[PDB]
């Protein structure tokens, strides 16, 4: 209903190159990466976007006289300084934190694109030291005025406090211009979350098998296939699967029966794509249609899609007695025979459809991350390298 | 007012492309030079001069080529948006101040010079130094060139030595045509500041007598004369401290 304190959002624009619906969100990659660039939401269908790294967090919101205090002590911001949940007015100046990396977002002072004359570029940076962190809000509304609180789905003005500037959509960069530009929200996840132990989309998890799901190691296939293991596979990186949402704004809702889900393994990419022809396989990133990769998440074997919040977590992680079906074949996932048993997807199979959930941590997701990052970046080194 | 001019200035490359019409229609470079002017009036406030500030090789294009407004447009923008050494090295009037001996666009150009070449007062030292001993004899407006060779002789006051040591010679060397009163002044200037800086001197003993000789020749001569025979004394007193046109 209004914005506060910790509610991950999002940012979007909807750029009109030849009329087109050609839609973005903002990203931040960083580890790495010290410069911001975009993410196509418009060809969801065919080639899903990439939705973890472009979720944002608002640590703070401030008049400008907290920003003068943070100009007095030469920071600890009295731990809140005020509430609370402070709910968010225009004209306040707040903090985006990437949701990911913990990083800050800044303006940086750098020109490292066009030139284009004395404008800057945006990435995120450590700490909150200065000016160039914080962000001024003006509405972008001859409806609205200043000082009052701010809907879901407002279309707003983002403004820095150091460089004073805009945030610019460029022709393709993201910049610090002297031109105006609409920067809506989505909300994404907020707040809390919500009890402990739920299905909550945007969480990366397991599945049990007494034993665990998995894919082979590396040095290979190019990783396409899929197997099961016991043993320590949960501690390995290698078995970690994370339930990636249908729709873009409450994508971080909770979880039910019923509704569908897009899987990607964390440290590959290559997206879970069942293959409508036999059974279980594994294709790329652009291969992941609508029919061709989610999965449905049935409470027997039997066999909404418009909720604006967060909703019932159907499911916990303990009593997960799930069974995952596919939308068009309906099929199930039951397997067949360093152990060999291999998982296929069936019509009846077994009675070992029904496997229990196991959640993952932050630490192994804040690493599983910067494992596809440096072996991607290693691989573009040995091709140079080669050259 | 300059806070809020400057802001909205700002909510609405340009030197890539506008030192193109040197040559072409003496309208767009005063438009310019305006703009600038206008820039240059503004000096927290470090926000907006990170606003303000690449500039400087436009600057000395114009600082070194209709002319005679543009240039004091920069030098106003430069003296307040942007240490004495790198600021005399970029020599920024060095063919100006050797045009101002070349004496009626000039004519005016030189009393338009004379108190817009004053904030340089905040081997190339040498050819400045040089230039502007031809520059200051070379008018003898009046006060305001009298106020450039204060201004001259306070810039001697700063630097090595031996600059300054020719800068000495070279007043004792135009005072011996004299023995008209911006001269005398001027090596008067020049007397004064070897009577301060006669410690580090106590070739030069030979110049020196030859000064004493001619300042003594002057007063064995019996009013801008008066004041000069008696800053001369302070001259007999630099050449005791230390040692003891064209």
């Amino acid at each position: 209903q209004f914005l506060r304190t910790d509610d991950e959002v999002v940012l979007q624009c909807t750029a009109t190159i030849h009329k087109e619906q050609q839609k973005l969100c903002l990203a931040a990659e960083g580890f790495g990466n010290r410069l911001c660039f975009l993410e196509s939401t418009s060809n969801s269908k065919n080639v899903p976007p990439d939705l973890s790294i472009c979720t944002f967090v608002l640590e703070q919101s401030l008049s400008v006289r907290a920003l003068q205090e943070m100009l007095a002590n030469t920071f600890m911001m009295k731990t809140a300084q005020g509430g609370g949940h402070r709910t968010l007015l225009y004209g306040h100046a707040i903090l985006l934190r990437h949701s990911y990396s913990g990083m800050y977002l800044c303006c940086l002072s750098t020109s490292r694109s066009s030139t284009d004359k004395l404008a800057f570029d945006v990435g995120l940076q450590e700490d909150t030291t200065g000016e160039a962190c914080w962000w001024t809000i003006h509405p972008a509304s001859k409806q609205r005025s200043e000082g009052e609180k701010v809907r879901v789905g407002d279309d707003l003005i983002l403004v820095s406090v150091s460089s004073e500037r805009y945030l610019h959509l460029s022709y393709l960069h993201v910049d610090a211009a002297f031109q105006q530009t609409l920067w809506s929200v989505a909300p994404i996840s907020s707040g809390s979350e919500a009890a402990q132990g739920y299905l909550i989309g945007g969480d990366v998890l397991r599945l049990l098998h007494g034993e665990c799901l998995t894919v082979p190691s590396g040095e290979h296939e190019q990783r396409r296939t899929v197997h099961y293991e016991g043993g320590a596979v949960s501690v390995h990186a290698r078995s970690l699967w994370r339930l990636e949402t249908l729709r873009v704004a409450w994508s971080g809702s909770h979880i039910r029966w019923g509704q569908p889900f897009r899987l990607r393994h964390v440290t590959t990419g290559k997206y879970l794509s069942l293959m409508e022809d036999k059974s279980l396989l594994l294709m790329d990133k652009e291969k992941a249609d609508v029919k061709s990769t989610a999965f449905t998440f049935r409470s027997s074997k039997e066999k909404r899609k418009e909720v604006d919040g967060m909703g019932t977590s159907e499911i916990k992680y303990g009593d997960s007695v799930c069974f995952i079906q596919h939308i068009g074949t309906g099929l199930w996932l039951t397997y067949q025979s360093s152990i060999q048993r291999k998982a296929i997807m069936h019509h009846e199979g077994h009675m070992d459809d029904g496997l229990n959930l196991s959640r993952s941590q932050h630490e192994e997701s804040r690493t599983a991350r910067v494992i596809r990052s440096t072996v991607f970046l290693f691989n573009r080194f040995i091709r140079g390298l080669d050259a | 007012n300059a806070n809020v001019v400057v802001r909205l200035l700002i909510r609405r490359g340009l030197l890539a492309a506008m030192e193109e019409a040197i040559k072409i229609g003496n309208a767009i470079m005063t438009f310019y030079a305006a703009l600038i002017d206008l820039l240059g009036r503004c000096a927290e406030a470090i926000r907006i001069r990170s606003i303000l500030r690449g500039d400087l090789v436009g600057v000395i294009s114009i600082a070194f080529q209709f002319c005679p407004d543009h240039k004091a447009a920069m030098v106003l923008f430069l003296d307040r948006v942007y240490v004495q050494d790198f600021l005399l090295h970029l020599l920024g009037f060095l063919p100006d101040l050797r045009a101002a001996a070349s004496l009626t666009d000039m004519a005016l150009a030189l009393n338009r010079y004379l108190c817009t070449a004053v904030l340089p007062l905040l081997f190339a030292g040498t050819e400045h130094h040089a230039s502007l001993i031809d520059s200051l004899l070379h008018t003898v407006k009046g006060c305001s060139l009298t106020k450039a060779q204060r201004d001259s002789i306070e810039v001697c006051l700063l630097s090595r030595p031996s600059m300054m040591q020719h800068l000495l010679r070279r007043l004792v060397f135009d005072v011996p045509l004299l023995n008209k009163m911006p001269l005398k002044l001027l090596t008067n200037h020049y007397e004064r500041c070897w009577k301060y800086y006669c410690l580090p001197g106590g070739a030069s003993e030979e110049e020196l007598h030859l000064s004493r000789k001619l300042f003594w020749g002057i007063f064995d001569a019996l009013y801008e004369q008066e004041l000069f025979k008696l800053a001369l004394p302070c001259l007999s007193a630099v050449a005791g401290a230390l040692p003891p046109n064209f």
